[PDB]
């Protein structure tokens, strides 16, 4: 409420062209509002209001806006309408999805609304990865599902950087995610970090859907988060993929690998099939360079035939 | 010589950084769904503030704010459409 009268007295241009109804999201960089405008083409219609921290560098904040202008809007990627600045404070407007909160909908998907959600987040990866993005803050937050519309948005490029690559000009001249969703590559430091951290994220999600727990890796700090994956996916089985990328890690306690489906079936629909623990196996590959692509994802046999 | 139980993370070519707890993470099953199984910097003026809000009314901050170093920022904005409607 005094955070609505402050966006308007920072931008006051917002006052000529928004109701701002209320605050619907909040991270470390940015602010959401739900707001109401005019079109000029006849209908009224719900935007999103995203108000960048004012500490951010105009080139991350030109980043962000590239993203969205030159890979969203399209494949369940978030695009842009306008954005208003007044000096350092810069506000995003996007369209407004109407969207279900994680931890509401976990426990009473259908499978194949699991599936469905998978389907339309790996077809949001692949489009911004053709980009040569790396989002490197996917996680269900950043993720609009419209239970009822069946209607998916990625959101936020405020993290991004970019492949050696990369088709976002900006994204050249680049903030850390949630530890929860970060790769064994990210948790570790390594300074070689590709689009397989976001497919990792995918897994992260992906293992959530399955055991019905989020959560997942409930960590604030990486190290935390790290030893938590390895009670997972193993030690021994941590310890050697960090090798392959230059990464020395000693653990005193040796946790073995758990089976996926043994794992997920405990935590938490009657036929969960094989393809399913398969490809969850392949997100959470420890190792970057073999880790499946979204490309790949979509063609995996848990998506025949969608 | 560390405390057991640790983690260690050094670079392969070289400065380590560690994690110790009491308890390694432990996978809890007996614990109801949904729970988790295991239960600032300006880049504008390129410091560390104190306060946020006294530090945008710095005239460190105030001089970037109003200074030209947006023009990559309205440069995008100008190729955008405006499609709402304005009032006076
Ligand atoms: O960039 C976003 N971040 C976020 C969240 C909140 C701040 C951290 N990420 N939400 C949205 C973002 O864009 C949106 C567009 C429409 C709607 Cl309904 C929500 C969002
Ligand atoms: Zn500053």
């Amino acid at each position: 409420k005094k955070d609505i009268e402050k966006l308007y007295e920072a931008v006051p241009q917002l006052s000529n062209v928004f109701k701002i109804e209320d605050k619907i999201g909040e991270g470390t960089f940015s602010s959401v509002y739900l707001a109401t405008a005019q079109l000029q083409v006849g209908p009224e219609e719900k935007i999103a209001l995203k108000h960048l921290i004012p500490t951010s560098h105009p080139i991350r904040i030109a980043a962000e806006l590239q993203c969205l202008t030159v890979a969203g809007g399209q494949d369940n990627v978030m695009g842009v309408k306008y954005c208003f600045r007044k000096n350092d404070h810069v506000v995003i407007a996007m369209p407004y999805l109407e969207h279900e909160s994680f931890l509401d909908i976990l426990n009473s998907l259908s499978f194949q609304e699991v599936r469905e959600y998978m389907l339309n987040l790996f077809k949001a990866l692949k489009r911004i990865h053709q980009f040569g993005i790396v989002h490197r803050d996917v996680k269900p937050s950043n993720f609009l599902y419209n239970r009822r519309l069946k209607k998916y948005a990625l959101v936020d490029f405020g993290l991004a950087q970019g492949t050696h690559d990369t088709k976002i000009e900006l994204l050249k001249f680049v903030r850390a995610g949630t530890p929860g969703f970060r790769a064994p590559e990210v948790l570790t430091k390594c300074p070689n970090q590709t689009t397989a951290i976001d497919m990792w994220s995918a897994g992260v999600i992906f293992l959530s859907l399955l055991s019905g727990r989020y959560p997942f890796y409930k960590a604030s700090d990486d190290l935390t988060a790290l030893a938590q994956i390895m009670t997972i996916r193993g030690s021994r089985e941590t310890i050697q993929a960090a090798k392959t990328f230059g990464k020395s890690i000693l653990c005193s306690k040796e946790v073995p690998a758990q089976d996926l489906r043994k794992l997920c079936e405990r935590l938490r629909w009657n036929e969960v099939p094989d393809e399913a623990y398969d490809l969850l196996d392949k997100l959470l590959d420890l190792n970057p360079a073999s880790r499946i692509t979204a490309e790949e994802a979509l063609l995996h046999p848990f998506f025949k035939d969608m | 010589r560390l405390k057991k139980p640790f983690v260690k993370v050094e670079d392969m070519s070289q400065r380590p950084f560690y994690l110790q707890l009491t308890n390694m993470p432990f996978i809890n099953y007996s614990i109801q769904k949904p729970c988790s199984p295991f239960d600032g910097y300006c880049e504008c003026c390129l410091q560390k503030y104190e306060d946020l809000e006294t530090h945008l009314l710095s005239e460190q901050h105030r001089n970037f704010a109003q200074s030209n170093q947006y023009q990559v920022v309205d440069d995008i904005v100008s190729k955008l459409v405006f499609d709402f409607v304005e009032y006076e």
